[PDB]
């Protein structure tokens, strides 16, 4: 029941900055009062972010997805390499109830879509291998962090309720790690899965690179600030 | 001390002989409640099993299974382990399992092995010579078996070539023996492939109903899944023991702490990355990890030249774990062997924290 559009999804692909946002906890270590120094792939400080006003997007290392959400649009993500039956395909979807996700060789449409009145979006799902189904996730800042290590993928979230116009705050929040999924794959690419109906959404995406930054708790346990290593001088 | 300075006599003075440290007592391991089992009971308790030829393949991940509770029971007639033994395969685990049920006669129960052949070792089910896992049979002469025939039962007699491992046909071509073709009607040269079983109450041991279940497993790249469950005694604080907390291993005591972990960590380390806390996966309370005492011991002799008992100093060590004399605390340690005075002269021999001893008795 997958109709492709006649409109084309053509959203502009402004430019904007990113400040100082798109930092989570490397581990589960308490630590109180204290600097720590460590290195991994991380969002850069003042760094290019694009925003969206829904193409098939490289992954490459991690990504990091933003949205200032009203009224709870985006629905889900399809991650894969073909994007079809030959290779395993991740599925994730929040609907009202909870969260589904899926790795099966599915036979997605070339514009899929949720559809409103489950899932329509794939003709077919065959040789499924993982399930599992958990709480919703969800004026509103959603803040996501995907990474995926040696068959290990790693999702870290944050919810920020903000009230301020156009860009994103000047401010400081750090992301705390959500899920971790157990499963082998090399994803490459992956998409958006918005809940319209038949009858135009914005977001921000980044991508990481590796690098060592300085982070600071404090004595409860929470990190309030940090510093990049590899920026003007005074940071070194 | 004569030892440690060579020397058949000693002058008077302090001397640093050895060490002293808090030996372990026991050993405890934590781990997380056991729970989400993997649902054996709609497999080796289900009602009804499936032919030979169309053997019923479950996947098996993402659990936790014990394999002891199974094996010790009786009501298996053959328990067959080839890869591991049942006792030490409750320790190792595999990435997934495959198990593969049906239901054949008491005579063919042994054709599913690796390196055997005959018509259902050929015809209905292939298992590979460097097979690795078990079989678990056993007799259903009061189930599957039917007064009237338990001809639902069928069985592969029929076929060209053999079959591969882990391989299942349901084919129901026609046979063709001879050279003649035959237009979907068996002939003179064609027959069935497929025979119906004809068990009975009463055929005998052999002949009798036989539900056979085989586990296979594989170890793909991927993260290991189902292991056997881990064994958690319990936990004993105020006493220098050694820990497994959740795979983290160290030695020391544990006391009550009174940190406040953020609802996802599991444990602490100051600086110098060295534990200092932990969260028990059962109560899920913060303890608290110190190392346990030690320190260098001394011995305090106004000479050989002039007599021969001496008094004993541990370093840094309260006065509560000393493994005849009167025992005197100070805050450069522990001293035994000697009197305390309230007078005050003129130090002789320095002990420390602005105290010292002299020989009178020491
Ligand atoms: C949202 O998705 C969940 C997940 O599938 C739905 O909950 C399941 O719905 C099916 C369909 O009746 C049931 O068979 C399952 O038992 C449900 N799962 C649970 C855990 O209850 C839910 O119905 C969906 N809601 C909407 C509005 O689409
Ligand atoms: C259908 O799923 C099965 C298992 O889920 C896949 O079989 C795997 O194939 C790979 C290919 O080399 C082997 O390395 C694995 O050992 C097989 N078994 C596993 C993963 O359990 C099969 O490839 C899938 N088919 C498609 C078209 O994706
Ligand atoms: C860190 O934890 C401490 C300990 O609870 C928090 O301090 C309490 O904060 C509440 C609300 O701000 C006060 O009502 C209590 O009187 C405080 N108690 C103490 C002992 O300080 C503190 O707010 C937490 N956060 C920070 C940033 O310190
Ligand atoms: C593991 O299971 C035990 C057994 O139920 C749980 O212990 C119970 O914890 C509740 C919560 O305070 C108490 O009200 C019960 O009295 C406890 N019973 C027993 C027998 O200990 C324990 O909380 C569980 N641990 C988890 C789920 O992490
Ligand atoms: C050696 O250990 C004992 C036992 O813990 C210590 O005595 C404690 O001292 C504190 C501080 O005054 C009290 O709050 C406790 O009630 C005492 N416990 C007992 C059982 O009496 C003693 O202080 C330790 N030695 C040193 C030098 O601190
Ligand atoms: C992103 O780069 C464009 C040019 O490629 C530039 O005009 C824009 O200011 C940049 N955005 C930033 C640095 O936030
Ligand atoms: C993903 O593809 C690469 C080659 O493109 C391969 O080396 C890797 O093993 C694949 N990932 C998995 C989980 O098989
Ligand atoms: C089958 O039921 C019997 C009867 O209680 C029980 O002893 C046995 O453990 C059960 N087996 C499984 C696999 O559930
Ligand atoms: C102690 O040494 C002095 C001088 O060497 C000596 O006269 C005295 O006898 C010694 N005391 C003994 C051996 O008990
Ligand atoms: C003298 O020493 C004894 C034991 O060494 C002690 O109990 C007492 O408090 C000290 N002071 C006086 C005034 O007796």
């Amino acid at each position: 029941q997958c109709v492709n559009l006649r409109t084309r999804t053509q959203l502009p692909p402004a430019y904007t900055n990113s400040f100082t946002r798109g930092v989570y906890y490397p581990d589960k270590v308490f630590r109180s009062s204290v600097l720590h120094s460590t290195q991994d792939l991380f969002l850069p400080f003042f760094s290019n972010v694009t925003w969206f006003h829904n193409p098939v997007l490289p992954f490459n290392d991690g990504v990091y997805f933003a949205s200032t959400e009203k009224s709870n649009i985006i629905r889900g993500w399809i991650f894969g390499t073909t994007l079809d039956s030959k290779t395993q395909s991740l599925l994730i979807v929040n609907n009202a109830t909870n969260v589904v996700i899926k790795v099966c060789e599915f036979q997605f449409c070339n514009d899929p879509f949720l559809d409103v009145y489950e899932s329509g979006v794939y003709s077919s799902a065959n040789n499924c291998t993982f399930e599992y189904v958990s709480q919703p996730f969800l004026k509103n800042l959603r803040e996501f962090v995907f990474k995926n290590i040696d068959g290990y993928f790693k999702i870290y979230s944050k919810h920020t309720p903000i009230n301020l116009v156009r860009d994103l705050p000047q401010g400081f929040s750090a992301l705390e790690p959500l899920v971790d999924l157990p499963i082998g794959i090399n994803i490459t690419r992956f998409q958006t899965l918005l809940a319209l109906h038949r009858s135009a959404a914005a977001y921000y995406v980044g991508y990481l690179q590796p690098r060592t930054f300085l982070l600071k708790y404090n004595e409860n346990g929470t990190i309030t600030d940090a510093v990049d290593c590899a920026l003007d001088p005074l940071s070194e | 001390t004569k030892c440690t300075l060579k020397s058949f006599t000693v002058e008077k003075g302090i001397y640093q002989t050895s060490n002293f440290r808090v030996q372990p007592t026991e050993s405890i391991v934590r781990f997380p409640n056991i729970t989400n089992l993997c649902p054996f009971g709609e497999v080796f308790n289900a009602t009804r099993f499936a032919s030979v030829y169309a053997w019923n393949r479950k996947r098996i991940s993402n659990c936790v299974a014990d394999y002891s509770v199974l094996y010790n029971s009786a009501s298996f007639s053959t328990f067959k382990c080839y890869g591991v033994s049942p006792t030490k395969l409750n320790d190792l685990c595999f990435t997934n399992v495959y198990a593969d049920s049906f239901v054949i006669r008491g005579d063919e129960v042994r054709q599913i092995a690796p390196g055997q052949t005959g018509k259902i070792a050929d015809y209905n089910y292939k298992l590979p010579d460097d097979f690795t896992g078990c079989v678990i049979a056993w007799n259903s002469n009061n189930l599957d078996s039917k007064v009237g025939g338990n001809y639902n039962y069928r069985y592969r007699l029929f076929r060209k070539s053999n079959l591969k491992p882990f391989e299942r046909d349901i084919s129901t071509e026609i046979y063709q023996a001879g050279s003649k073709p035959c237009n979907g009607v068996e002939g003179f040269n064609c027959y069935f492939p497929l025979q119906s079983y004809g068990f009975q109450p009463t055929n005998g041991v052999g002949y009798q109903p036989y539900r056979v279940v085989v586990l296979s497993f594989e170890l793909l790249h991927a993260p290991a899944t189902v292991c056997g469950p881990k064994k958690s005694t319990n936990l004993v604080k105020n006493k220098c023991v050694n820990f497994n907390f959740n795979g983290l291993t160290g030695t020391g005591v544990l006391t009550e702490s009174n940190k406040k972990f953020l609802p996802f960590q599991q444990f602490g380390r100051d600086i110098a990355d060295t534990t200092d806390a932990v969260r028990d996966p059962q109560t899920l309370e913060i303890l608290d990890i110190t190392p346990c005492s030690f320190g260098g011991v001394s011995v305090i002799t106004p000479g050989t030249n002039t007599s021969n008992q001496v008094a004993v100093l541990y370093q840094g060590v309260n006065c509560t774990e000393v493994p005849g004399s009167n025992v005197f605390q100070t805050r450069a340690g522990c001293l035994i062997g000697a009197e305390h005075v309230n007078n005050s002269y003129e130090c002789d021999i320095p002990i420390g924290a602005g105290i010292c001893a002299s020989y009178q008795s020491i």
